[PDB]
């Protein structure tokens, strides 16, 4: 009956992989716009 | 005289639109 | 499509996201557009991809 | 009665409401926190 008190209230260890992928996936998608040395990031600009 | 804003003189930094992103 | 200068590419759909007079278009977290106005009628879409 | 500030460059964190608009901020060169 206390698991159930301390739990309705401890998963961290689950959520953590939950956002390192997440904070991964979004630094990928945020490279889309830097350019490298470049005049744009976009190809329909160059 | 002199004063002191407090949280005073924020514009939108352009055009866009956005929802709850901390920008 | 092309959005007097956006240049983009897929599915465009009637919006309900009441773009504040004086939002050009929608930005999304990461950073990509999701939302045009269109000029003449001057009315939110969609672009889904 | 009227005021005169200037502006410089700082860098802000802007909080935005889910109809878009900005209901609050963060000026992120004023204290530790
Ligand atoms: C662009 O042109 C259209 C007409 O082709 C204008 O449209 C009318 O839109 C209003 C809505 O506010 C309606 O009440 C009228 O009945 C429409 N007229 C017709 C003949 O359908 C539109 O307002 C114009 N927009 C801009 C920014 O110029
Ligand atoms: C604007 O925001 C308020 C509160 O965030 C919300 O209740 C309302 O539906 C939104 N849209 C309006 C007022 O058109």
């Amino acid at each position: 009956g206390k698991i159930q008190d301390s739990l309705s209230s401890a998963l961290g260890k689950l959520q953590n992989v939950v956002n390192q992928n997440a904070q991964a996936l979004n630094t990928l998608v945020k490279q889309l716009s830097s350019n490298f040395g470049a005049i744009s990031s976009v190809l329909n600009d160059i | 005289a002199y004063t002191n804003s407090f949280t005073r003189g924020v514009y939108y930094p352009d055009k866009v639109f956005r929802s709850s992103v901390l920008h | 499509f092309n959005f007097n200068g956006l240049t983009g590419t897929g599915v465009l759909t009637e919006s309900n996201k009441k773009f504040l007079p004086f939002q050009q278009f929608g930005r999304d977290i990461a950073d990509t557009t999701d939302a045009v106005r269109d000029p003449q009628t001057l009315e939110i879409l969609d672009i889904t991809p | 009665a009227y005021y005169v500030g200037y502006l410089q460059p700082r860098t802000f964190l802007l909080k935005y409401n889910e109809n878009g608009t900005i209901t609050d901020a963060v000026d992120c060169a004023l204290d530790p926190l």
